[PDB]
C-alpha cells in the first residue's frame, strides 16, 4: 500500500540524541532504497543519508558523518534515523523517502514527516494579552482587535474566537521564535465598529502541552 | 559537489497562464542519455510529491499538465493550464553524484490587482506592562504584493532589530497576504517615550501610511 | 532478451570474473530475494554499493562486461542481468580457493 509512516514528534535538549522510525508497508521492502531528507522551518530540503535494506549499506552527506546512524529492520520493514549530539540548527521536519533499487526514478513516496525541536527551554504556558486600539471609534466602519499569545514553549497553540462562533476575517499569524527560545504569535480580527460596544469579543487560547487554557476578552 | 539554483525565486499568475520554472545546475547532471534531475511539488505543511523524474519522464498519476525538459545541465519544468491546487513550491533535485542536493525551490503565487493594506496599531495592555515588558503590534491586512517595508518609529528616532515580522500564507478567496510586526521593549525603556508609530511602505499606496498612538 | 554469457564460470580466488550481458546485474538469494550489484549507467545514489562490481560497456553490439574484481569465495552463486527501459537467462560463477 506504498505508504511510509513515521514516528511521533520529538522535543530534545542540545547534546541529546533522537531516533526517528519509518515503517514501510505493502511493497517489497528490499526492492527500494530508503533516504532521509530534512527541512528546517521555512527553508529548503537537505539530504542526510540513504540505506540499502537488503544488505545494510549506507550513503552519507558528510555534514552528518559520525553523527547519524541509519539502521533497517527487514522483519518489521522499518528504517531508523538516529541523530546524535543534537544542535539547535537540527530543528527540522525529518522525512524518509523510498527510491527504486533498479534505477533512480525519483523519490516517488515520502513519509508524513517527523518534527524534531532542539531547545534548552522548558515547557511553558503562554501569556495572552488583548490587542485593542488605544482610543476606540472613528467613523470608519471596521475596527481591528485581537490577542497576543506570547512566551510559550513548545509549539503549537490553537486560537479560536468567541467559542469559535466568529471566524469571518480572522488571521492567527505563524508563531515566531524569540531570543528567549519561547514562541509568540498574534490572533487578529476585523469587525464592525458599530457593533463594538454592542457585541463581546473573546479569544480562547489552548496550549495542551502545558495544559493551560485561558479566556481573554478585548 | 553539485548545487542547483532554481530561477527565479517567485512567480505569480492566474489559473490559466503558462507556468515555466527553471532549474540551473552548477555542474553536469546528465550522463549516458540520462539526466539525474527530478521535480517535486510541496504544498505548505506536507511532504513533497514527485512529478517529473529523470528530467523528462512523468511520474504515474501526475496530470500531463506538467512537463519536464532540458538536458546536459539545463532543465525546465513547464506547467501549461493551472488549477487552484497547483500554487505551491516546486523543488528540483539531482542524483548525478553525492551528496544529493535540492534547489531552493520556486514559489508560484496568484497575481492580483495591487491591493492596499488596512493598517492597525496596538498599544501594550495594562496587564502586560506591569509584568515588565511592552509589546507593540502593527497589523497589515489584505495587501499585494507581499513586499512591505514596515518601519517601527519611536519619538522621531528609528528602531532597529527589536521587532519581528510574520506573514500569513496567502488566504484562499483573496490570495492577498497579511502581516503582523511586533516590537518589544522593556517597560522601563517604553515609558521614557510618547509617540509610537508604524510606517507602512507599499506599492499599492501613493505614499506611506503612518498609524500611531500616544502613550 | 540479452544473452548473459557464459552459462557458468569458474575461477580461482583473487582472479577476476566477467560475464557478457538501463542494464542491471543481480545476484539471486533465496525465496525470490534479489539484490542489484552494479548497473549501466552507474548508480551513484545506491547505498553501500560494492566497487568491485563493474558493468563496462563494449564499443557496440549491445555488448557489456559484468566484471567482479578480486573474487571472494562467498561471491560464488546465482547471477542474472536484466534490462529496464525483461530478464536474461541465469549465468553462474563458482569461486575456488
Amino acid at each position: 500500500q506504498v505508504q511510509l509512516v513515521q514516528s511521533g514528534v520529538e522535543v530534545k535538549k542540545p547534546g541529546a540524541s533522537v531516533k526517528v522510525s519509518c515503517k514501510a508497508s505493502g511493497y517489497t521492502f528490499t526492492n527500494y532504497y530508503m533516504y532521509w531528507v530534512r527541512q528546517a522551518p521555512g527553508q529548503g530540503l537537505e539530504w542526510m543519508g540513504g540505506i540499502n535494506p537488503s544488505n545494510g549499506g549506507t550513503n552519507f552527506n558528510e555534514k552528518f558523518k559520525n553523527r547519524v546512524t541509519l539502521t533497517t529492520d527487514s522483519s518489521t520493514t522499518t528504517a531508523y534515523m538516529e541523530l546524535k549530539s543534537l544542535q539547535f540548527d537540527d530543528t527540522a521536519v525529518y522525512y524518509c523517502a523510498r527510491r527504486d533499487y533498479r534505477f533512480d526514478m525519483g523519490f516517488d513516496y515520502w513519509g508524513q514527516g517527523t518534527t524534531v525541536t532542539v531547545s534548552s527551554a522548558s515547557t511553558k504556558g503562554p501569556s495572552v494579552f488583548p490587542l485593542a486600539p488605544c482610543s476606540r471609534s472613528t467613523s470608519e466602519s471596521t475596527a481591528a482587535l485581537g490577542c497576543l499569545v506570547k512566551d510559550y514553549f513548545p509549539e503549537p497553540v490553537t486560537v479560536s474566537w468567541n467559542s469559535g462562533a466568529l471566524t469571518s476575517g480572522v488571521h492567527t499569524f505563524p508563531a515566531v521564535l524569540q531570543s528567549s527560545g519561547l514562541y509568540s504569535l498574534s490572533s487578529v480580527v476585523t469587525v464592525p465598529s458599530s457593533s463594538l460596544g454592542t457585541k463581546t469579543y473573546t479569544c480562547n487560547v489552548d496550549h495542551k502541552p502545558s495544559n493551560t487554557k485561558v479566556d481573554k476578552r478585548v | 559537489e553539485i548545487v542547483l539554483t532554481q530561477s527565479p525565486a517567485t512567480l505569480s499568475l492566474s489559473p490559466g497562464e503558462r507556468a515555466t520554472l527553471s532549474c540551473r545546475a552548477s555542474k553536469g547532471v546528465s550522463t549516458s542519455g540520462y539526466s539525474y534531475l527530478h521535480w517535486y511539488q510541496q504544498k505548505p505543511g506536507q511532504a513533497p510529491r514527485l512529478l517529473i523524474y529523470l528530467a523528462s519522464y512523468l511520474e504515474s498519476g501526475v496530470p500531463a499538465r506538467f512537463s519536464g525538459s532540458g538536458s546536459g545541465t539545463d532543465f525546465t519544468l513547464t506547467i501549461s493550464s493551472l488549477e487552484p491546487e497547483d500554487f505551491a513550491v516546486y523543488y528540483c533535485q539531482h542524483s548525478r553524484d553525492l551528496p544529493l542536493t535540492f534547489g531552493g525551490g520556486t514559489k508560484v503565487e496568484i497575481k492580483r490587482t495591487v491591493a492596499a493594506p488596512s493598517v492597525f496599531i496596538f498599544p501594550p495592555s495594562d496587564e502586560q506592562l506591569k509584568s515588565g515588558t511592552a509589546s507593540v503590534v502593527c497589523l497589515l491586512n489584505n495587501f499585494y504584493p507581499r513586499e512591505a517595508k514596515v518601519q517601527w518609529k519611536v519619538d522621531n528616532a528609528l528602531q532597529s532589530g527589536n521587532s519581528q515580522e510574520s506573514v500569513t500564507e496567502q488566504d484562499s478567496k483573496d490570495s492577498t497576504y497579511s502581516l503582523s510586526s511586533t516590537l518589544t521593549l522593556s517597560k522601563a525603556d517604553y515609558e521614557k517615550h510618547k509617540v509610537y508609530a508604524c510606517e507602512v511602505t507599499h506599492q499599492g499606496l501613493s505614499s506611506p501610511v503612518t498609524k500611531s498612538f500616544n502613550r | 532478451p540479452p544473452t548473459f554469457s557464459p552459462a557458468l564460470l569458474v575461477v580461482t580466488e583473487g582472479d577476476n570474473a566477467t560475464f557478457t550481458c538501463v542494464l542491471n546485474w543481480y545476484r539471486m538469494s533465496p525465496s525470490n530475494q534479489t539484490d542489484k550489484l552494479a548497473a549501466f549507467p552507474e548508480d551513484r545514489s545506491q547505498p553501500g554499493q560494492d566497487s568491485r562490481f563493474r558493468v563496462t560497456q563494449l564499443p557496440n553490439g549491445r555488448d557489456f562486461h559484468m566484471s567482479v574484481v578480486r573474487a571472494r569465495r562467498n561471491d560464488s552463486g546465482t547471477y542474472l542481468c536484466g534490462a529496464i527501459s525483461k530478464e536474461s537467462l541465469r549465468a553462474e560463477l563458482r569461486v575456488t580457493e
